[PDB]
RNA sequence: AGGAGGGUAGUUCGGGGGAGAACGUACUGGUGCGUCAGAGGUGAAAUUCUUAGACCGCACCAAGACGAACUACAGCGAAGGCAUUCUUCAAGGAUACCUUCCUCAAUCAAGAACCAAAGUGUGGGGAUCAAAGAUGAUUAGAGACCAUUGUAGUCCACACUGC
RNA sequence: GCACGUUUCUUACUUCUUCACGCGAAAGCUUGGAGGUUACAGUCUCAGGGGGGAGUACGUUCGCAAGAGUGAAACUUAAAGA
């Protein structure tokens, strides 16, 4: 729909994986964060409400993606991952790794992978007693 | 249909930096009262330093510019910070060895206020055959007084564009790294973070002296 | 090594590596010294362990520097251990 | 406008030449929070909580 | 009481007065040379 | 299980048995 | 501290007054060496005292204590608001 | 505590008002009639007349203070704040 | 009867009051820092089969540039390291190695 | 005295103690833009929020707590305890010494001071977590374990308590 | 001047899974004792005398309260415990 430029020229944008043990984001901006072209999830592609983590949802989001990037006028892509953060596994969910080579495969580009995650220096008091969740 | 009210614009990065168009942008067209000026003034966009500066360690960096001015189809920025990149911290983290941290508010000479963040790591010795290379704490706080009065004695006679560019290729960290080992043995000395704090009011000679020559932009 | 140890005998090793009041009879470890600064001449008896301030009658001029143990003389003077007796 | 921000003031004026409206009771104060000089104004924290 | 602090506070704050004027006035020279 | 056999309740929750007993004694001898 | 070692010096063989009034005595006879003003002084008064020192020309040491401190550094259970020595002694 | 146990200065109010309320007065009225330290002059010597009016009865010299003390502990603080930002100038 | 001489942690007698308690990594029961299993983890972001897939379409990691990994410090409580298996019960007269270092 | 005390020195040593000023991300809540149909939570669900635009993305603002990784069969303290930086205030042990002094000591009924968390009183503050309480599940039942909330508390100042 | 390598010394927290006697019912302790004790004596001080009733009742001191310190017996049991 745009961008004016040639068809071997690769036009960059940005996707940010988020990737927690309930669902998954594949959400497709710009190289700033103030524009966004398109956003799937897990949720929106299954029914049990079981399967929004799972790999093969994952999959199916990444896919829808690439359908609608490739009308904006986007060639390659770079990625952000992150987990659930601050008070949080910090742990990877299951459909992290599905959604990143779902994008490749489809004929997409990638460049500078990275992680984004919050981590803080020194925390509030997380969820559960000092006993913990039992 | 979203993408139908969308035009495509240019980010040029200021003539200190190899690459000047680093990426491109969509904002909405111009209806009614709304204008796409007041809309592009002030984002933040964010650039790798290996890509822009043309095989170093320059992979890990990432560098930020914020639009200042709207000219036809391009976008001219001025420096906003730079970061270090988390899995690169962590790689250089070890076990049995002191960790040295400094904090560093600096000024330059056209006003700009900047706050610096150093680490660093104690290291052993080729013959070494200790357990363990924790540092003494006197040593400690003698490092961080050494380099931020190197840090405060040189930035503040440059311009943003010269200090820009003796953070961006490392002359600031071979001079630290030089200054600070007789103090101590060292490895891993680096600028982990750069926050530009305060800034000077808007001066469109000023921001023109900075860009020099800009390339022409295809979009429209 | 085929030689034992007599205790109210030691031998020289032995003792020379005992800490002060843990040998058979303890005894000082320090002694005095004969400094000569840069200039008028003048010779001064320097504590060994001098933890004062030691100055040349004439110059006035610091002789030595206090640190833990040992004092540490001057650059420009030279110094002669005195005998114990 | 001649107060450094974090400043802790009484007896202010809420019009130029009203000599003295606010924070006049025994034990009160108000804080200066901030100057805008493109308007010309401040902003105040009043001793009951409210910003003006 | 009161009119002994007055004639000393009258000369003091007087001669005061006088030493500034004549220090400002020497460094104004220093500086013009 | 940390300890050996207690022969009974749990000792903490016995104290607080015996605890409560005695507000309800002195309640009862204020009334007089 | 090192004014507080020396005053003490002095008390112990030297020569001193202890008050304003003996304190401008001794300096328009000329016979004092030192003069120690609290931080405690009225400035009306310390003004006075300062101006009668630069005629006599006799240095003047301004304590970091008020007159309650000078007080008990001459061994004193009362306040002194001005010290005037006029013969040091094994002192400095 | 020869002639009172416990009561103190609040031994004028017999058996009246309760015990906590006159606690929680005894510790303000003590301070109210306490000599405070002048520091103009050097002496205790400082009391109140009226609330927020304290005079020195060796320098003569009349003070603005607190309602029941001579200094509040808010108001050093906000000394020690303005003279740090006046400095800072 | 004692069952270990160190009593299950790192601090001997006559040498610290108190050590600051953290949450476990999975349950998040506050357990003290000395008697708490840790790990240090190093991840790799993508198996082998995905990273070779990746790669083929990366201009960057194209041509023998790593791919970035993941770095974690876990701590866990006592329950929860045996029922993930990190640790599992010794022997008598085993329990005493100590493996001061990875592998 | 290879018993006690005091002195001088390396302005030595250390998460030891008391004061100020600042710093760091994160949780929560707002503001400005973008996009559009679900988000959350679990063993599985439901209570809950959402076209009056939730979740997500970028930039910024406010307030309170907390100082990750480095961190250890390491340090300091009488014990309880103590972890960002800089500026200050008074202390403490060890070591070095051909300094001083000359039994000044050990242990202790009575007596004193300090003492985790919870708890109490009076003012501040209130972000997070969370006794009591509410709702959803599970169960023969479930006043519990699981989930969403939620008050006191959790933080500071001054007083108590002495388990 | 700052670290490292080598040899001694005083103070402190420790380890032997390639640590000796000795001791202990055993588990274990070991210059840092639980050793140097029927071959029983370096100095001072605090607790215990089968299990329960019970740290309960009564009296008294302290505390705003919650509580804290001091502290029995009548009865009942052939074991409880390591
Ligand atoms: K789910
Ligand atoms: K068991
Ligand atoms: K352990
Ligand atoms: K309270
Ligand atoms: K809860
Ligand atoms: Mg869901
Ligand atoms: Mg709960
Ligand atoms: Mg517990
Ligand atoms: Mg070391
Ligand atoms: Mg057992
Ligand atoms: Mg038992
Ligand atoms: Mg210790
Ligand atoms: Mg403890
Ligand atoms: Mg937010
Ligand atoms: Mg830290
Ligand atoms: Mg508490
Ligand atoms: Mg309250
Ligand atoms: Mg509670
Ligand atoms: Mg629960
Ligand atoms: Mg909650
Ligand atoms: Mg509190
Ligand atoms: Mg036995
Ligand atoms: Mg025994
Ligand atoms: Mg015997
Ligand atoms: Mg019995
Ligand atoms: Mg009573
Ligand atoms: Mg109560
Ligand atoms: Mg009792
Ligand atoms: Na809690
Ligand atoms: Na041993
Ligand atoms: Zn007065």
């Amino acid at each position: 729909y745009g961008s004016s430029a040639g068809k071997d020229q690769l036009v960059y944008g940005v996707v940010h994986i988020y990737a927690s043990f309930n669902d998954t984001f594949v959400h497709v901006t710009d190289m700033s964060g103030r524009e966004t072209f398109c956003k799937v999830t897990g949720g929106m592609k299954v029914k049990a409400d079981r399967d929004e983590s799972s790999p093969y949802a994952a999959m199916m989001a990444a896919q829808d993606v690439v359908a609608r990037c490739k009308e904006c006028g986007i060639n390659a892509l770079h990625v952000k991952m992150r987990a659930t953060g601050g008070v949080g596994t910090k742990s990877p969910g299951p459909g992290a790794q599905a959604a990143l080579r779902a994008l490749a495969r489809a004929g997409m580009k990638i460049g500078r992978i990275e992680d984004v995650t919050p981590v803080p220096t020194d925390s509030t008091r997380r969820k559960g007693s000092r006993r913990g969740r039992r | 249909e979203a993408m139908s009210r969308k035009e495509w614009y240019d980010v040029v990065a200021p003539k200190n930096f190899e690459v000047r168009q680093f990426a491109k942008t969509i904002c909405n067209k111009t209806q009614g009262t709304k204008i796409a000026a007041d809309f592009l003034r002030g984002r933040v966009y964010e650039g790798n330093l290996a890509d822009l500066n043309k095989n170093e360690d320059d992979a890990y960096r990432k560098v930020k510019f914020t639009v200042q001015e709207v000219q036809g189809r391009n976008l001219l920025t001025q420096f906003h910070g730079m970061d270090m990149t988390s899995d690169r911290v962590y790689y250089l983290l070890r076990k049995w060895c002191t960790t040295i941290e400094a904090t560093v508010e600096a000024k330059t000479a056209d006003g700009y206020g900047l706050r610096l963040f150093l680490i660093a790591f104690t290291k052993k010795q080729e013959n070494q055959l200790s357990k363990n290379c924790y540092a003494k704490t006197r040593l400690v706080k003698w490092v961080r007084m050494r380099a931020t009065n190197i840090i405060r004695r040189r930035l503040a006679k440059l311009d943003i564009n010269d200090a820009v560019s003796l953070l961006t290729r490392n002359i600031l960290r071979d001079r630290l790294a030089k200054r600070c080992n007789p103090i101590i043995p060292l490895r891993d000395l680096r600028i982990r973070k750069v926050k530009v704090i305060r800034t000077p009011k808007f001066d469109a000679q000023a921001l023109i002296a900075a860009h020099g020559e800009v390339p022409t932009s295809a979009e429209g | 090594g085929f030689f034992d140890s007599d205790l109210s005998y030691p031998t020289v090793r032995t003792e020379r590596m005992k800490h002060k009041r843990r040998r058979l009879v303890q005894g000082p470890n320090s002694y005095f010294m004969d400094v000569k600064c840069p200039g008028c001449k003048n010779i001064t008896v320097v504590y060994s362990h001098a933890t004062s301030e030691v100055k040349c009658n004439g110059c006035a001029t610091l002789l030595c520097r206090p640190t833990g143990g040992k004092a540490m003389l001057v650059t420009g003077c030279g110094f002669r251990k005195k005998p114990d007796h | 406008g001649q107060i450094t921000e974090g400043c802790i003031v009484c007896n202010v004026e809420a019009k130029v030449g009203d000599r003295g409206t606010l924070a006049r009771a025994s034990g009160d104060y108000c804080i200066i929070i901030s100057h805008n000089t493109e308007t010309g104004r401040t902003r105040l924290k009043l001793p009951s909580g409210q910003k003006k | 009481e009161q009119v002994r602090d007055r004639i000393v506070r009258a000369f003091l704050i007087e001669e005061q007065r006088i030493v500034k004027r004549a220090l400002k006035a020497h460094a104004k020279v220093q500086k013009e040379k | 299980g940390t300890i050996s056999r207690p022969g009974g309740m749990r000792p903490k929750w016995h104290k607080k048995r015996i605890k409560r007993l005695k507000r309800r004694r002195r309640r009862m001898r204020q009334r007089s | 501290d090192t004014i507080n070692t020396k005053i003490q010096l002095v008390m112990k063989s030297g020569k001193y007054v202890l008050g304003t009034q003996q304190s401008l005595k001794t300096l328009r006879q000329g016979r004092s060496k030192l003069v120690v003003i609290s931080a405690n002084c009225p400035p009306i008064r310390k003004a006075e005292i300062e101006y009668y020192c630069t005629l006599s020309k006799t240095p003047i040491h301004h304590y970091s204590g008020n007159n309650l401190d000078l007080g008990t550094a001459c061994g004193r259970h009362f306040r002194a608001c001005v010290l005037s020595i006029t013969d040091v002694g094994d002192s400095d | 505590a020869k002639r009172t146990v416990k009561m103190g200065v609040m031994g004028r109010y017999g058996a009246r008002y309760g015990s906590n309320p006159r606690k929680r007065a005894k510790k303000l009225e003590v301070s109210q009639h306490a000599k405070h330290f002048c520091s103009f002059c050097g002496k205790f010597a400082f009391r109140r007349k009226a609330v927020g009016i304290w005079r020195c009865d060796g320098c003569s010299k009349t003070v603005a203070g607190g309602a029941y003390t001579l200094s509040t502990p808010n108001n050093t603080t906000v000394r020690s704040t303005v003279r740090r930002l006046r400095e800072l100038k | 009867t004692t069952k270990r001489r160190n009593h299950g942690r790192a601090k001997p007698p006559c040498s610290r009051g108190r050590v600051r308690p953290v949450h476990c990594f999975n349950c998040s029961r506050l357990v003290p820092k000395d008697k708490s299993v840790g790990r240090f983890v190093v991840r790799r972001m993508l198996d082998q089969a995905s990273a070779r897939d990746v790669a083929e379409a990366s201009l960057i990691y194209g041509s023998g540039f790593p791919m970035p990994k993941l770095y974690m410090k876990q701590r866990y409580c006592i329950a929860c390291a045996i029922h993930s298996r990190t640790v599992r019960a010794r022997p008598v007269e085993d329990r005493k190695r100590r493996y001061t270092s990875k592998v």
